[PDB]
């Protein structure tokens, strides 16, 4: 999907409003659940995975497993907050040597491995809130020596509340952001 | 169809090497020929009577019409 | 074409006396069955007269 | 000679009631009762009510059975009583108004209920000693709605009268007053829409279908609720046909043709089928062990109480039907048309070969190809289709072929034209193709509608019976008219002689008459029954006989030089309105408004 | 190879268009879901190699509810799938809704899909725009498109086969505001503009054909036969061709006076075609009449400045010379000093076309015209005498200062329409 999609500044999957925000992401419980629960402090509907596995529950955004979402636009952007539980997150990508790379970034790392396929890297959250973006335009000039064509799955494990997962063509700044893309 | 011994132990053993645990020489070679109203069509489109397009039809039989609407300026109006 | 264009007024003449003379014999031969009919006005008329 | 009766009514709660000798089968149709042996030994269409029956009860010894109907606002409507063994009208009951939605009798055999009006609602107890009315009283709340249906009990004294819109009241009855004493059932919060009936064999309970799909069992003693319904899958639409059993395990069945093996504590099914269309009668052999059901798409179902299997035994159509159609050459086929729905039969014995559904709108004239390929329709959306002959495939369908839903179709013997006119008087004519189908010209003399339209057997001319006064001859070959009959009927059918002599027409004015193929000239004129109408005419391939079928029950076999009547139509007067013989001149086939079917022997005229 | 862009903006834009796009099926052999059975269909339809037809035309109204009865009807296999854009809602009679603070969502969709259409035609020739004056999203979102594609195209033709609002009928209670607005942007950024109204098809539906009950699938076909008239040249041959700029350059005198009406010559029955003669000389007097108007004026109070025509059919011109001799003899039809010609005539060798279910006959002549006249500032004086009637005592404001839309631009369009009034007779007055 997305080929005929005009993918302009602010591309956007799964709001957290929404009257079925996962309808095309395809979900896998084991020891685990999903629902849509009111949070305490930005006192909206956030969704919410758990489980005491960190690596069989999970949501895939293309469903079909050959299909994949053709996304030409450099930054991923999400909005998660920290929950000091183990938490991770994967994307792959396309190259100009059209091979598809992976980048997997995960709570409880210390040690890059620049690999041929699986690039793990670490990440560290703050306190409270946050929103992270991604720099995929950048991760694969560096690690890789290729350039940036496409980012073509996406897929997030256990332990966080998920809300508003949406790409951008730039890093914008909170003030130039419109009003629906802020936080609070 | 076989025309020799490979082809006999591997065109029909139906004997997964991953599966099949502790077997025997017969129980790796076995093939499968050892083992052996009233019609109606409905139409796809569940039409509607009201969302038609042929006319408007009078609200008097004018056949033989019951309020007399005549053509403006002399005349029948209707069909 | 050239050699049968020399008749062109005749056969148009001939269609013309073969209509009128198939669409006259219909008609008499429904006036005869007509005539042996017996439950007429006419022939009614004529029964009573006898 | 009469024979091969097809159809059935269905459509109202109840119909079906087997007599208490386990052999034949009684149920209504348009306007008249039908009883059925094992046979198939039509017997004795019980004659009257003037017309439509709605509702049906039969006495327990099995010697009575007592019918009501439906007529206009302000008219009175007549139960009448007849036997089971010398079929005669005994007693013409008529007294209430509007219409009669419910009768009952009482197990010993003296005493009959009625209740009446979709406004004024009453109720009224006959006695059979003398057919009249003890007494009566409206078996409505004030403050509630209004009523369905009524049963006695075995105490020979009290019955019920049964919530329309929820209201439940006891009556019993005391003849040296000659008084019925109405009490009502209190419910704690409930309020249904109580839908269907029926009562245990000791008085001890009786029980209720309601529209909220939950079943209701109560107390006549009491005067309270008794049970409550099932939670947790209460059944889908409304429950409309619940019958006990001697024992205490009932029988429900939901509109939406769904039966449930139930009981009393655990509303649980035990033993379930899914039926063809919504149930709406239930009907139990007197040994147990069989019983029937009655459909509202006109389905008997025999379905055995051990281990449920179903055999369905009548089908038929369920709105007016209009336009059989033989195919040439073979006098086993039938094509019926009607309100969303095309059936192909057979003719000796009687099975439905294939059914054709439009999803709900409404069907008109139906044609064969000249040779076996297709079979067209024209229909009431604006839409002409043609079908495949087996397997129901939808060859082709026009888009926008009139303004108003396209009546009349006809097939040239060539398989490459067709002729269709409308309600708008468009006449229209459609050259096929193997790839696509086009419009030629459209010849718009009519100021009326089409009723039908027939072509010579050589095509060249063709022939448009209109509503109109004016029938049109137009000719083929070039798309101009001929001739015109102007004549003071409203036409129905007309028909071509065989050898091309002479046309003729019929209608509303009943005057049968043949016409002169040129001028438009009259030649005579010969009545129908009397005042009636007629709307199917008939010859035959050599042009001697000639049939005639109308508005009354008359189908007429005729003469064709002289006027020769021979009467058999002393079958259904729902209003027949087309008739075909057998290619083979072996049977003459007539099609009655309410669904029926009806095939005779050819006689020599 | 001579191709059209043709935008529809709005409701009635959109529910004229699905009664234009059979028309242009029915001229070629193109069946609906784009497989012709058996390059004169060029201008209007794209091909693709698996034999499907593709419009060139773009849909667009911000509430999805007119869209979707052609994305589930008949025509749902014709059109490509994006060029049917959709909205949540609509502007709801106020034009700053769509023309504003909401109506910016969706412009850079509809450009992209101009851009991404223009970008694959061969020859560019302009722009055919449908929009009612009487809309909320017709009339706001067709100013927010035109201000911008002018601004990247420029030069090439505008015209916009538009509805009037009629004099004494209408179906609104803020027509008066909505339309006052939109001039501001037609004058400036637009190039023609072809008028109609709905009275006066529902009078020539009724007077020279015996129709009951007429409506809007009545009003949206004779629409669709005038543009199919107007587009007759680029698709066909004849003797007189005329093109896109070949009359649009004939048609506007003025920078300020390109307001021309049209009108269509044979409307008649099915049944009294045989009983009139339909000759060249009686079809172009038809078209003088003041009985004739699609928009409801009489032309002989005022002066025709400018005209044209557009033949088809079986017309040989001598016939046609015969007849506009005898048109300028008569003595009803009233000139300027300044066109001492008057005329301009197209000739093509097409009948018209008969789609089934419509309530016109086969007639093998036709004929069209659009006249750039002056008598159409009536209107715009009556429609005038609307505006102040209502902003004296400051009506309905606060729906137009609430979503975005400063107060003073009523008076500014205000002063525009009366520049323009001012203009019509100044340049209609004798020397």
């Amino acid at each position: 999907m997305f080929k005929n999609t005009f993918q302009s500044g602010f591309l956007s999957i799964l709001y957290s409003i929404g009257s079925k925000p996962l309808q095309i992401w395809d979900k896998k419980v084991r020891n685990g659940h999903i629902k849509r629960i009111t949070d305490n402090d930005i006192q909206s509907l956030v969704l919410e995975i758990e489980g005491t596995n960190v690596s069989t529950t999970y949501i895939t955004c293309p469903a079909d497993p050959k299909k994949t979402l053709g996304i030409k636009l450099p930054f991923l952007v999400m909005i998660i907050k920290n929950l000091k539980k183990y938490f991770t997150f994967e994307v792959q990508v396309l190259d100009d040597k059209n091979v598809r790379r992976r980048f997997r970034a995960s709570n409880y790392q210390s040690t890059t491995r620049v690999k041929p396929f699986i690039c793990t890297m670490p990440m560290r959250l703050d306190d409270g809130w946050n929103q992270i973006q991604f720099n995929l335009s950048d991760f694969t000039r560096r690690a890789y020596g290729t350039n940036y064509i496409e980012t073509l799955r996406v897929q997030i494990h256990a332990n966080c509340r998920i809300r508003r997962v949406y790409f951008s063509d730039r890093l914008y700044s909170e003030d130039e952001l419109p009003a629906e893309f802020k936080l609070y | 169809k076989i025309p020799k011994d490979d082809l006999d132990f591997r065109l029909a053993t139906l004997y997964n090497h991953h599966t099949g645990a502790f077997k025997n020489k017969t129980e790796i070679l076995l093939h499968q020929e050892t083992i052996e109203t009233i019609r109606h069509w409905i139409n796809p489109k569940k039409e509607s009577i009201h969302s038609i397009q042929g006319s408007i039809v009078s609200p008097h039989t004018a056949a033989t019409n019951g309020g007399y609407s005549r053509k403006n300026d002399g005349g029948f109006f209707s069909t | 074409r050239i050699r049968d264009s020399l008749n062109r007024l005749t056969r148009e003449a001939a269609v013309l006396r073969a209509e009128r003379a198939a669409k006259k014999k219909m008609h008499v031969k429904s006036q005869e069955l007509v005539k042996h009919w017996t439950n007429t006005y006419a022939g009614m008329k004529e029964q009573k007269l006898k | 000679e009469l024979q091969a009766v097809i159809g059935f009514n269905g459509h109202v709660p109840n119909g079906l009631k087997c007599h208490p000798d386990q052999e034949h089968l009684i149920y209504p149709l348009g306007c008249t009762v039908l009883i059925q042996a094992i046979n198939t030994n039509e017997q004795n269409f019980l004659h009257g009510h003037g017309n439509n029956v709605s509702c049906v009860t039969i006495s327990k010894e099995g010697d009575y059975i007592a019918s009501g109907q439906v007529t206009f606002m302000g008219f009175k409507a007549d139960i009448i009583l007849w036997d089971f063994k010398k079929r005669e009208l005994i007693a013409r009951l008529s007294l209430h108004k509007g219409k009669i939605e419910a009768l009952a009798f009482s197990p010993n055999d003296l005493y009959l209920v009625s209740l009446g009006g979709p406004d004024d609602g009453s109720v009224v107890v006959w006695s059979i000693a003398k057919r009249d009315a003890i007494c009566g009283s409206p078996a409505a709340g004030l403050n509630v709605g209004n009523a369905t249906s009524v049963v006695f009990s075995r105490c020979r004294d009290e019955m019920f009268v049964t919530a329309g819109n929820g209201t439940i009241r006891v009556w019993e009855l005391d003849l040296p007053n000659r008084k019925i004493w109405p009490t009502e059932c209190q419910t704690g919060q409930m309020k249904r829409i109580v839908l269907s009936t029926g009562m245990a064999d000791d008085d001890s309970f009786f029980y209720l279908g309601t529209t909220t799909g939950d079943i209701l069992k109560m107390n006549p003693k009491t005067k309270l609720l008794a049970d409550t319904g099932p939670v947790k899958d209460k059944f889908s639409l409304g429950v409309s046909a619940l019958r006990c059993l001697k024992m205490g395990g009932l029988l429900v069945g939901s509109g939406a043709g769904l039966l449930i093996f139930c009981k009393s504590p655990s509303y649980k099914p035990i033993k379930k089928v899914q039926l063809q269309g919504g149930i709406t009668s239930i009907t139990l052999r007197g040994e147990g062990h069989q019983f029937f059901v009655g459909t509202e798409e006109s389905h008997i179902y025999r379905v055995n109480f051990t281990d449920f299997k179903e055999t369905l035994i009548a089908t038929c159509h369920f709105e007016a039907v209009q336009d059989i159609v033989f195919p040439f050459g073979t006098a086993e086929l039938f094509a019926t048309c009607a309100k969303k729905d095309i059936r192909v039969w057979h003719t000796m014995s009687k099975r439905e070969l294939l059914r054709i559904t439009v999803p709900n709108m409404t069907c008109h004239g139906i044609d064969f190809m000249r040779d076996g390929k297709s079979i067209i329709s024209a229909w009431d959306d604006g839409k002409i289709r043609a079908f495949a002959p087996e397997s129901g495939r939808l060859m082709y369908t026009i888009n926008s072929a009139h303004r108003i839903g396209v009546t009349a179709i006809a097939t040239t013997s060539d398989c490459k034209r067709i002729i269709s006119g409308g309600g708008e008087g468009e006449v229209r004519v459609w050259q096929v193709g193997c790839q696509t189908q086009k419009l030629e010209e459209a010849l718009k003399e009519h100021k009326s509608s089409v009723s039908c339209i027939r072509v010579k057997k050589n095509n060249e001319e063709c022939v448009t019976a209109s509503t109109d006064g004016t029938c049109i001859i137009w000719d083929l070959v070039r798309l101009r008219r001929n001739q015109m009959i102007l004549a003071n009927t409203l036409f129905q059918c007309v028909c071509y002689h065989p050898e091309e002599f002479q046309i003729i027409t019929s209608g509303t004015d009943r005057k049968i008459a043949y016409w002169e193929v040129f001028d438009g000239s009259v030649i005579r004129e010969l009545e129908g029954s009397l005042s009636g109408s007629i709307n199917g005419m008939d010859i035959t391939q050599e042009g001697g006989h000639f049939v005639t079928g109308g508005h009354d029950h008359l189908v007429k076999v005729w003469d064709y030089n002289e006027g020769e009547v021979t009467h058999v139509g002393v079958g259904h007067s729902g209003n027949i309105m087309a008739m075909r013989i057998s290619p083979g001149n072996q049977y003459i086939v007539s099609v009655s408004a309410d669904g029926a079917i009806l095939r005779w022997k050819y006689p020599f005229a | 190879m001579r191709e059209c862009i043709s935008i529809h903006v709005g409701q009635a834009g959109v529910q004229i268009g699905n009664a234009c796009w059979e028309l242009y099926c029915l001229e070629h052999g193109i069946q609906p879901d784009g497989q012709m059975p058996s390059d004169s269909f060029n201008t209007f339809f794209s091909e693709t190699g698996a034999g499907k037809h593709v419009p060139r035309a773009v849909f667009v109204d911000l509430e999805p509810t007119v869209i979707d009865e052609v994305r589930t009807g008949t025509y749902r296999q014709l059109f490509h799938p994006e060029q049917l854009i959709t909205g949540k809602e609509d502007a709801a009679n106020n034009y700053a809704r769509g023309h504003y603070t909401i109506g910016k969502e969706i412009i850079d969709l509809v450009l992209d899909r101009i851009r991404k259409l223009a970008d694959q035609c061969t020859g560019l020739q302009g722009f055919l725009v449908f929009h009612s004056f009487g809309g909320g999203t017709g009339s706001g979102f067709t100013s927010l498109l035109m201000e911008r594609l002018s601004v990247d195209y420029g030069k090439k033709s505008k015209l916009e086969f538009s509805i009037y609002p009629a004099p004494q009928v209408s179906t609104a209670v803020v027509e008066p505001y909505n339309s006052i607005l939109t001039t501001h942007t037609t004058l400036e950024h637009s190039d023609c503009a072809f008028m109609v109204d709905n009275e006066a098809i529902y009078d020539i539906c009724r007077r020279n054909l015996d129709i009951e009950r007429p409506t809007y699938t009545n009003l949206n076909r004779l629409i669709g036969q005038i543009v199919s008239s107007i587009t007759a040249s680029l698709r066909f041959d004849g003797a007189l061709n005329v093109d896109l700029t070949e009359f649009q350059t004939n048609l506007v005198p003025y920078p300020r006076i390109h307001f021309p009406l049209a009108t269509y010559a044979p409307v008649i029955s099915a049944e009294k075609a045989y009983h009139e003669q339909l000759s060249v000389a009686e079809i172009t007097n038809a078209c003088f009449e003041p009985a004739n108007q699609m928009v409801k004026c009489d032309p002989r109070h005022g002066k025709y400045m400018a005209c044209c025509l557009l033949y088809r059919g079986d017309v040989v011109p001598k016939d046609v010379n015969a007849a506009i001799a005898t048109i300028k003899t008569k003595r009803t039809i009233q000139f300027v000093d300044w066109c001492p010609t008057g005329f301009k005539v197209g000739i093509n060798y097409q009948p018209p076309t008969v789609v089934p279910g419509g309530d016109l006959a086969k007639v093998q002549r036709a004929v069209c015209m659009l006249s750039n006249t002056t008598a159409i500032a009536e209107a715009w004086a009556r429609l005038d005498h609307k505006f102040d009637l209502m902003y004296a005592k400051r009506a309905f404001v606060h729906w137009y200062v609430g979503e975005g839309m400063e107060e003073g631009e009523f008076s500014e369009a205000r002063e525009d329409m009366a520049a323009l009034e001012k203009d019509y007779e100044e340049v209609g007055v004798d020397s």
